[PDB]
RNA sequence: CAUGGAGCCAAUGAACCCGGGAUUUCCGAAUGGGACCUCUCCGUAGUGAUCAUUCAUGAUCGGGAACGCUCCGAAUUGAAACAUCUCAGUAGGAGCGGGAAAAGAAAUCAAUUGAGAUGCCGUAAGUAACGGCGAGUGAAACCGGCACAGUUCAAACCGAA
């Protein structure tokens, strides 16, 4: 259909269910990742140096 | 109908008790400094992401 | 001359080529080809080298053979807009050495252990082998010697992945004093790295 | 003064603490049966009076090794 | 938090504060198996993976505001364009790790003849040196201070002491 409100009527799916380790709704279902915490992906928790500015 | 796990319907049945008014009694005592909290939403809007 | 067997040892070792550890080198390749990555052996390949390094018969020492390719950093064409200074990756080879990429991959196998020294011990067209010197630090007879409870210390975890091993400390450019040492000691992170 | 003190509990025997701790468990029981229809309790400081003392009483039973 | 009703607790010394214990659901390094199922399966009540020994037992795993050590590593920008140069070993990444870490007792620096481990601060000095010798980049030693500390193996001799 059109771009617009008219395929917006099909979201009915998810891509993202709740995570256990963090509790936010951002774990992937089909590469079994939390994209927020790293859960899934390895045993350490996900953080890097992007997420704030240089400190200088 | 949605069929959910134990988890999901405790979580539903939390977010449900949390959609009260606040006791008149604490009105009364905090002398209307507390009237609402950032807890109530209504079921016919943004959906909650509990699930 | 009143000499060691640690002494002939050594000459057989001094030139390779040129004596019968040739022939027991076409023996041994075909055997440590035929193994894998990282593997314990019990005796060490060379005793005086090992003697020298700091090696002594006792529990709670290990001894490993390490199998490390040859050739330089392994690098991958840039994807987006270099500069043509940048651009170029076939011929920059790498900034570690080899004895320190053997060294790692011993301490990434043996979680509990901690790395002391290494040597030389073989090389064809493919492959150069190293033996590793490892010490337990936990064992009884460990805690009990005299020349080696240094390493029961909270500042020697993780000695091989912080350049304080021999090679580390010839590869930090802090193998000897005077010109040229500007900016090696007594760190590389303290000059932003402009030595080495 | 309470419903318990830890003198008692302590001086008491062991058969004699786990007829306590019976004995508090089906009042509370019925205290909770009562309440959960929506009345005004006849008494409402006796729940928190029964629940610390039954913590009391599993306390000194821990602490004395018996169970 | 948060002086409303009705109750309870407290001179058997409460409330409160300092020190020490107990209970401590499920997930989580998560570790008996399994997760678009924070629960579920067999219960054989459960040492998950990798390691060391005398094979009794023991070690590693995750987190921590910044600081620390090792390795990989741009472009915008400046040069009034731009390619060496600069931005800059910067931003960013991987590994390891403590209350600090790194270094550390000359195969050294000097100059005619001397000094005597290391680190940090001051100065040398925008000097020597590099460079479409353009724009720019850029030290160390001598000297003055803070603080002071030297030692252990391999081998020659004995051969289980
Ligand atoms: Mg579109
Ligand atoms: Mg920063
Ligand atoms: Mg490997
Ligand atoms: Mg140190
Ligand atoms: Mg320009
Ligand atoms: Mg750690
Ligand atoms: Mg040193
Ligand atoms: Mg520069
Ligand atoms: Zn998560």
């Amino acid at each position: 259909m059109s771009k617009g409100t008219s395929s917006m009527g099909k979201r009915q799916k998810r891509t993202h269910a709740k995570c256990r380790r963090c509790g936010s709704v951002s774990f992937n279902v089909h590469t079994k990742q939390c994209t927020s915490c790293g859960f899934g992906k390895t045993s350490r928790m996900r953080t890097y140096k992007w997420q704030a500015k240089c400190k200088y | 109908m949605s069929h959910n796990m134990k988890g999901q319907k405790k979580r539903l049945a939390k977010a449900h008790k949390q959609n009260t008014r606040v006791p008149v009694w604490v009105i009364v005592k905090t002398n209307r400094k507390v009237v609402s909290h950032p807890r109530r939403r209504h079921w016919r809007r943004r959906s909650l992401d509990v699930k | 001359m009143v000499k060691s067997f640690y002494g002939y040892v050594r000459d057989a070792w001094k030139n390779p080529d040129e004596t019968y550890v040739n022939e027991l080198r076409w023996e041994r390749l075909q055997v440590w080809r035929k193994q894998g990555s990282v593997t314990r052996i019990e005796r060490p390949t060379r005793i005086d080298r090992a003697r020298s390094l700091g090696y002594k018969a006792k529990q709670g020492i290990v001894v490993v053979r390490v199998n490390v390719r040859r050739g330089g950093l392994g690098h991958v064409r840039p994807n987006r807009g270099r500069r043509t200074q940048k651009m170029g990756k076939n011929k920059v080879s790498g900034g570690m050495s080899i004895q320190r990429i053997a060294e790692v991959r011993a301490d990434r196998r043996y979680p509990n252990l901690e790395v002391l020294n290494s040597y030389w011990v073989g090389e064809d067209g493919k492959h150069k082998w190293f033996e590793v010197i490892l010490v337990d630090p936990h064992h009884p007879v460990i805690k009990s010697d005299k020349n080696l409870n240094w390493v029961c210390d909270p500042s020697s975890r993780g000695r091989a992945t912080r350049g304080k091993t021999s090679a580390g400390r010839k590869g930090r450019g802090m193998a000897t004093r005077g010109k040229g040492t500007e900016k090696t000691r007594p760190s590389i992170r303290a000059y932003k790295s402009r030595g080495k | 003064m309470a419903i318990l003190r830890t003198s008692e509990i302590r001086t008491m025997t062991i058969e004699e603490r786990a007829d306590e701790l019976e004995n508090l468990n089906n009042e509370l029981v019925r205290e909770r049966a009562l309440t959960s229809a929506g009345g005004a309790p006849e008494n409402p400081g006796r729940i928190g009076e029964i629940r610390r003392t039954i913590a009391r009483i599993k306390t000194i039973q821990h602490e004395l090794n018996e169970i």
